[PDB]
């Protein structure tokens, strides 16, 4: 329903997520007073209407138009927006997209945090499809580029995000020295009255993550005034090069082209979640 | 091998006099903090003058501070030519299991994490010099966790006390003190600001639904050893309840479909349990020796087991 | 396909092929014969909503 | 894009020797291979 | 003559594309406010009257 | 906590959909008592220091003006509610941060549960029941 | 439409009002477009005959609507306690008059 290994080519982030019948119930004792707990009780009653127009999958493509309400440039934002109500299987995904999005946003004013939902799952090699369903294959641990991918004809994957999420780190802080470089989720909050967004990105840098928290005081102190959680991170992998080696290209998703930042020789190492209350 | 160690490599420049040379031989399993992750460096970029800041050398406490913004690699082997580290951070070893050593005077048991921490000791200052190239090693001091957690402790705490003794430990029955040494104000700021923040975040709303719960516990550490000998001599609870006496606010908002107590649990933990952690620098490394013993001593190597 | 659970090991085994019906025209037939356990009781069951 | 095939028994030899990234307008396709990329194959 | 305020002053960083919850300032002029004249309205010299 | 002095629920936890029972009482409650002497010490002890150093200097430079607007109606409302109920020789203040830093550092290590296992299965269930044998790693 | 005959029996519009109508009050409860008892695991029987999103999707070949309604897809289950929706996981080829 929500995610398309169909659509999305080989080499794209997955995200997992948790059993949805936990989220009616938990928004009940988590809110502050003075917040609508039956709110993200009738926001997924509303997606599971509108999927049928069961912990499932949301791949990284899709989660990047919903939030994309709430990003600058934003005309890449939209690019990701365009091939999505085109190609994805299912029946207006851009009406799931508006009540999807508007789950993520009774995520947060509910107070059940969508990073203590999405867990994350592998790069992909392949998948096998069938009627309503397909069999997702992924690498939990490891390199990505050396993957038999299945096809012995094509056995190279290489990893791929749109250029609304992919955030540096080395060039905005005058950073030239070489070394290894590590991957990293990065979700933004905003708890306003109900004017609340939500981003999703994917920063690239090579600080500790020990010492990475300062950074996010540091471009994300915006929100933080405005808001006490602001930001929630989690580790993604490690570049092993001693110069990290970025691409800048517009693939065709479809008929749609869309500026994607393209990562090479990625090795997998998952971690956890982080809160900064 | 290219993810399963990590072989970083400090050179050797040229002119070494073979005493400076048989003294880096000597520095087998020390304690190499980078910069970044390439696998080609130099001894300039690892030594105190990298380490020395604009125009001030920084003192012990923010010696700490410029530890946690760089990788601490141990030694593994000293070429003739240069020096190969392999970073704590990655990942250790394919096996998983390297030789440190116990610059420390303080042993230690297996299953203990290392944390590890400046020449903070009298008596124990000791660099590695090396007059043919102009560079001192300032070789930092592995501790068992619980020294490393109150040696921080004892630097902030006399940091505070001069913006208006202190320097006495004991570990095993052993008597060791700490270098008394006059302290940056610029450094002290720092992890003066990381306490106001950390413990005013784990200040929540049940809180005070707990400070009620005071001469309870008065009333209950003159009936219990364990309480008795949980509080101090030296607390400040047994004081600031004898003084004041508090109540709750009878209802609260919503008080039924939310959990008061509950909610200043996390709170807290998440900043004032983590707060070990954001003073000092984080023990990645513990101690399992296979079939020696359960202790190992003072200058002799331990093998090491990552550990989160 | 060589990958290891549970102590042991398993190798998944594959054969890739294809399909092409070359009849134009309907080239099969299935007929029904006969009926065995009608399987839904005819009941009354009234609905709920 | 580029048959490697072909490559392998060539018409003639180029004679002349240039950093051809200079002149890289002139090409309609074209590429840059540090040692070996996983595509040649 | 100091408008009455809840807040101090605050220090937030703020991204430039990822700015949410949007809001405005205020503005003053370059030139200290000695140069900022008093309101005047020259009642005319004669009236209607 | 509340059986020091419960709650209408608490008793409840849902995971999965699936309900959980924390009441399945009187040896438990015995048995788990010495966390909570530690944990409402930890914060008592903590939260008096804080209650004791915040009146005692108010530093003045940008520590101030960052402070107590930062705990405008956060911290600043919950000093003087508890001073409400409270009050303001030589007092050992700074000899007793030594000895609660040591103490709230050793419970960060008990109740942090760092997870020595991952979960990757492969050619099995998703989801794997109670009783059931899970695939376990943990290294890449 | 109607007011137009029937093409089953041209000489009436309709048997119902009740129900034929758009808008009727059949159409009300069961056109899965106003997804009304969508929460109900248990079958409706009578779902595929007032969803008008069905019948206006198929196509009209007839050489190619005899062969899929062999294979057609059953929208109930057979391990079912009472009867239910189908799972969306699931599937059931059965062949359908209807």
């Amino acid at each position: 329903d929500l995610c398309q290994p169909n659509a999305e080519r080989a080499g794209a982030l997955l995200l997992a997520l948790r059993h949805p019948t936990d989220l009616p119930h938990l928004a009940r004792h988590r809110a502050p007073p003075g917040r609508q707990t039956e709110r993200l009780a009738e926001a997924w009653g509303q997606l599971l209407e509108a999927s049928a127009l069961r912990a499932g999958l949301v791949s990284f493509n899709f989660l990047v138009a919903a939030c994309a309400a709430a990003y600058d440039a934003r005309d890449a934002a939209e690019a990701v927006r365009a091939h999505i109500t085109t190609n994805y299987g299912g029946t207006r995904a851009g009406a799931r997209l508006d009540r999807f999005s508007e789950c993520l946003r009774a995520m947060v004013h509910t107070h059940v945090f969508p990073h203590e939902v999405m867990r994350f799952f592998g790069g992909l090699v392949s998948w096998v499809t069938q009627d309503e369903l397909a069999s997702v294959t992924a690498v939990c641990s490891g390199p990505q580029e050396a993957t038999h991918t299945g096809h012995p004809g094509r056995p190279r994957s290489a990893v791929t995000i749109p250029a609304c999420a992919f955030v540096d780190l080395d060039a905005e802080l005058c950073l030239g020295g070489p070394g290894a470089a590590f991957l990293y989720l990065v979700f933004t909050y905003r708890q306003c009255r109900d004017q609340e967004l939500c981003c999703v990105y994917v920063v690239k840098s090579q600080l500790p993550p020990r010492g990475l928290e300062a950074a996010l005081e540091r471009l994300f102190g915006r929100l933080r005034i405005t808001n006490c959680t602001y930001a929630a991170f989690a580790e993604l992998g490690v570049m092993p090069d001693d110069s990290p080696r970025c691409l800048h290209r517009t693939e065709r998703f479809g008929a749609v082209g869309v500026p994607v930042v393209i990562l090479e020789g990625v090795v997998w190492r998952p971690g956890g979640w982080r809160a900064c209350a | 091998m290219i993810t399963d160690c990590f072989e970083a490599d400090i050179a050797i420049p040229s002119g070494i006099s073979r005493p400076d040379a048989a003294a880096l031989q000597r520095c087998e399993g020390r304690v190499v903090f980078l910069p970044t992750i390439r696998r080609q460096l130099a001894l300039a970029d690892v030594a105190h003058e990298s380490f020395v800041s604009g125009g001030v050398s920084p003192d012990t406490l923010g010696l700490l501070l410029a530890y946690r913004r760089r990788f601490p690699a141990v030694i593994t082997r000293v070429l003739p030519t240069r020096i190969v580290a392999c970073p704590v951070d990655l990942g250790l070893t394919h096996a998983g299991t390297v030789n440190l050593r116990n610059t420390s005077p303080v042993d230690l048991c297996n299953g203990d994490p290392v944390s590890l921490v400046p020449p903070v000791f009298e008596g124990q200052a000791t660099d590695v010099r090396l007059e043919s190239l102009d560079l001192t090693l300032r070789f930092p001091v592995p501790l068992p966790t619980p020294l490393a957690r109150e040696i921080v402790a004892r630097l902030v705490a006399r940091g505070i006390r001069d913006l208006n003794d202190l320097n006495v430990l004991y570990y095993n029955g052993a008597r060791l003190s700490l270098v008394a040494d006059v302290q940056q104000l610029a450094s002290v700021n720092t992890e003066l600001r990381s306490l106001v923040l950390n413990m005013v975040y784990s200040i929540t709303e049940g809180t005070t639904l707990i400070l009620t719960l005071i001469p309870r516990l008065l009333a209950l550490s003159a009936q219990d050893g364990y309480v008795n000998a949980l509080l101090q001599m030296q607390s400040v609870t047994r004081e600031a309840a004898q003084l004041i006496h508090p109540e709750a606010p009878m209802l609260m908002q919503d008080g039924e479909r939310r959990l008061p107590l509950y909610e200043a649990l996390v709170a807290w933990l998440a900043h004032a349990g983590q707060l070990g952690d954001i003073l000092a620098l984080a023990p990645a490394v513990r101690v399992c020796t296979f079939d020696g013993a359960a202790v190992v001593q003072s200058g002799d190597m331990a093998p090491v087991i990552r550990y989160p | 396909a060589r990958h290891e659970t549970g102590g042991g090991v398993n190798f998944t085994l594959t054969q890739p092929r294809g399909n092409v019906d070359l009849g134009v025209g309907y080239t099969a037939v299935a007929a029904t014969a006969t009926v065995r356990n009608p399987v839904t009781d005819m009941g009354n069951l009234p609905q709920n909503f | 894009g580029y048959r490697y095939a072909a490559a392998m028994v060539p018409t003639g030899s180029i004679l002349s020797t240039i950093e051809v990234a200079s002149h890289r307008r002139l090409f309609d396709f074209f590429a840059r291979v540090r040692s070996d990329e996983n595509s040649l194959y | 003559m100091d408008p009455y305020y809840p807040f101090d002053a605050l220090d937030v960083w703020e991204h430039r594309r990822f700015i949410v919850a949007d809001s405005r300032s205020f503005i003053t002029p370059e030139f200290p406010r000695d140069f900022w004249m008093l309101p005047v309205f020259n009642i005319p010299r004669e009236t209607a009257a | 906590i509340r059986d020091l002095n419960e709650l209408p629920d608490l008793n409840v936890l849902y995971y999965n959909g699936a309900r959980l029972s924390l009441v399945a009482l009187a040896s438990v409650n015995t048995e788990l008592r010495s966390l909570v002497l530690n944990m409402v010490y930890s914060i008592t002890e903590g939260t008096t220091l804080i209650l004791t150093l915040i009146p005692r200097l108010l530093a003045l430079g940008y520590v101030n003006a960052l402070l107590q607007m930062q705990s405008v109606t956060r911290e600043a409302a919950q000093l003087i509610h508890p001073e409400a109920p409270m009050l303001m020789r030589r007092l050992p203040l700074y000899e007793a941060l030594v000895a609660w830093l040591a103490h709230a550092g050793q419970l960060g290590d008990i109740l942090a549960l760092a997870p020595a296992v991952r979960v990757c299965t492969f050619d099995g269930a998703a989801v794997v029941q109670s009783g059931d044998m899970a695939p376990v790693i943990r290294y890449p | 439409d109607h007011g137009q005959s029937d093409p089953a029996r041209p000489f009436a519009a309709t048997a119902n009002p009740w129900a034929s109508q758009r808008f009727s009050y059949g159409d009300l409860l069961y056109n899965g477009a106003y997804h009304l008892n969508g929460a109900s695991p248990v079958l409706s029987p009578c779902f595929k005959f007032f969803t008008a999103a069905d019948i206006t999707a198929k196509h009209r070949c007839l050489e190619r609507l005899i062969v899929e309604t062999g294979s057609a897809v059953s929208t109930a289950t057979a391990a079912s306690d009472v009867q239910f929706k189908r799972p969306p996981g699931c599937r059931e080829l059965v062949e359908d008059p209807c």
